[PDB]
C-alpha cells in the first residue's frame, strides 16, 4: 500500500540514519518564534513512538514477530495500543536482543519514556573505550 | 527572475517529472553571489 | 411609564515597606547594607509613599515616574 | 497667600467636598481646570488634579473595554 | 537524533538550509499573489492559510531545534 510503502520508506532511512550515526562514531518555555489582544491562534496547541517500537519489533527474527504481530492482530496503519502492553513486549525483546542492537535499543529516548569477555565485549566495547582513553592519556 | 536569497537564483532545466498525484518536476536552480540545487517545483 | 436615556455609575477600586528594595520600612537600604558602613535618609512624595533616597536616586535617574502610581515623582517640599 | 501655611490642609479638605459634588453635577468643564492652574500649587498633596485627572483615565478605560468586547 | 547531531557543523547545514527555505517560501509567495490578483474576493480565504504555513514552522522549530538564536534566525 501507499501507507506500506510509506512505513517502508521510514524502515529503509531510520536503518540508513542509525548505521552513518552510529558507524561514524559520532554518538524551553514556549515564545513565538516570529517576534523579534487577540491571542496568537499558532502559538496555542506517540506515533513517533509507535514507528520506533515496529522497527524494533522488525529488526526481530521473524517466527519471533509473529507471537507479537498476532497480539497486535488481536489488539497496521493505527494501532492505539496500551502503553502496559508496549512495555511489556519491550521488557520481553529486552532479553532477545543482543550486543550493539541491545545497546541501541536501550540507548534511545523511548527507553527514557519507557566467549564470555566476549560477550561482555559485545555488550559493550567501553573496556576498548577506556583502553583509547588509557593510549591517549 | 531571481528572487534574493545577498544571493540571486537562476533557474537552470528540468530534470525529471514525478501526494496530490499531479506533475512535479525537478528544476535545478543556479546561485549567483552578489553550485546549482534542485528544488520540486509544481505546475502553477 | 419611564424610559432611561442615559446614565452614569461608580464604583471605586479596592484592593508596607520599601517596596522598591524590599527591606523594613524603617531598616536601612539593601543597596548599601551589602556595602556595610547605612546613610539613606527616607524619602517622601507629594503621592504619598515613602522609599528610600538610595533607592529613589537610582531609579529616577532610570526613569522618571512613581514606580508605584504611574505619576511623575514630586519631592514633596511641603513643611520643610 | 495661604499656600506654605498651616491653613492648606484645612482648606483643601474642605476643598475635596464641595470639587466632588460638582463633578458629579456636572463634567469636568473648563472652570474647575482653569481655576486650578491659577491656584493648584496651594493645594498641599495635589489632591483636586487627581481627581480632574481620573475622570480622564475612566475614559479612555471605556474606549479599551469596547475594543475588549470586539476580541471576544 | 540525527538531525540534533546535525545541528550541535553548524554553518555549513544552516546555511544550506536557510537558502532553501527561503527559495521555497518565496515561490509559494509569488504563486499566492498570482492567486490573489484573480479575483479580489479571496483574502478572506486567504488569512487561515497563512494561519497554517505559521503554525507548522512553529511546530518544526519546537521540535528539532533546541538553541533560540537559531530559532529566531
Ligand atoms: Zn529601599
Ligand atoms: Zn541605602
Ligand atoms: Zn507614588
Amino acid at each position: 500500500s501507499r501507507g506500506q510503502r510509506e512505513l517502508e520508506f521510514s524502515m529503509a532511512v531510520g536503518n540508513l540514519i542509525s548505521e552513518l550515526v552510529r558507524s561514524m562514531g559520532w554518538a524551553r518555555p514556549t515564545r513565538s518564534i516570529f517576534q523579534p489582544l487577540y491571542p496568537l491562534p499558532y502559538l496555542q496547541p506517540t506515533q513517533a513512538e509507535w514507528w520506533e517500537l515496529l522497527f524494533f519489533i522488525k529488526k526481530l527474527d521473524l517466527c519471533e514477530q509473529q507471537p507479537i504481530f498476532q497480539n497486535l492482530w488481536k489488539n497496521l496503519g493505527e494501532i492505539s495500543v496500551s502503553v502496559e502492553m508496549a512495555e511489556s513486549l519491550l521488557q520481553v525483546l529486552s532479553s532477545r536482543f543482543e550486543g550493539s542492537t541491545l545497546n541501541d535499543l536501550l540507548n534511545s529516548q523511548i527507553y527514557t519514556k519507557y566467549r564470555p569477555l566476549l560477550k561482555r565485549l559485545q555488550q559493550e566495547t567501553q573496556p576498548f573505550l577506556l583502553l583509547l582513553r588509557t593510549l591517549d592519556a | 527572475l531571481m528572487v534574493p536569497l545577498r544571493l540571486q537564483a537562476y533557474p537552470e532545466e528540468l530534470i525529471r517529472q514525478r501526494h496530490d498525484g499531479h506533475p512535479e518536476y525537478l528544476i535545478r536552480w543556479s546561485v549567483l553571489k552578489c553550485e546549482h540545487i534542485l528544488m520540486w517545483l509544481s505546475a502553477p | 411609564r419611564f424610559e432611561v436615556k442615559k446614565w452614569n455609575a461608580v464604583a471605586l477600586w479596592a484592593w508596607d515597606n520599601c517596596a522598591i528594595c524590599r527591606n523594613h520600612i524603617m531598616d536601612l537600604c539593601i543597596e548599601c547594607q551589602a556595602n556595610q558602613a547605612e546613610e539613606c535618609t527616607v524619602a517622601w512624595g507629594v503621592c504619598n509613599h515613602a522609599f528610600h533616597f538610595h533607592c529613589i536616586s537610582r531609579w529616577l535617574k532610570t526613569r522618571q515616574v512613581c514606580p508605584l502610581d504611574n505619576r511623575e515623582w514630586e519631592f514633596q517640599k511641603y513643611g520643610h | 497667600v495661604l499656600s506654605g501655611l498651616e491653613l492648606a490642609t484645612t482648606f483643601e479638605h474642605f476643598y475635596q467636598h464641595y470639587m466632588a459634588d460638582r463633578l458629579l453635577s456636572f463634567g469636568s468643564s473648563w472652570l474647575e481646570g482653569a481655576v486650578l492652574e491659577q491656584i493648584g500649587l496651594c493645594f498641599p498633596n495635589r489632591l483636586p488634579q487627581l481627581m480632574l485627572q481620573s475622570l480622564s483615565t475612566s475614559e479612555e478605560l471605556q474606549r479599551q473595554f469596547h475594543l475588549f468586547q470586539l476580541q471576544r | 537524533v540525527f538531525l540534533r547531531h546535525l545541528c550541535q557543523f553548524w554553518p555549513l547545514f544552516r546555511e544550506q538550509l536557510c537558502r532553501r527555505t527561503c527559495l521555497f517560501y518565496t515561490i509559494r509567495a509569488q504563486a499566492w499573489s498570482r492567486d490573489i490578483a484573480e479575483d479580489h474576493r479571496r483574502l478572506l480565504q486567504l488569512c487561515p492559510r497563512l494561519n497554517r504555513v505559521l503554525r507548522h514552522e512553529q511546530n518544526f522549530a519546537d521540535r528539532f531545534l533546541p538553541d533560540d538564536e537559531a530559532a529566531q534566525a
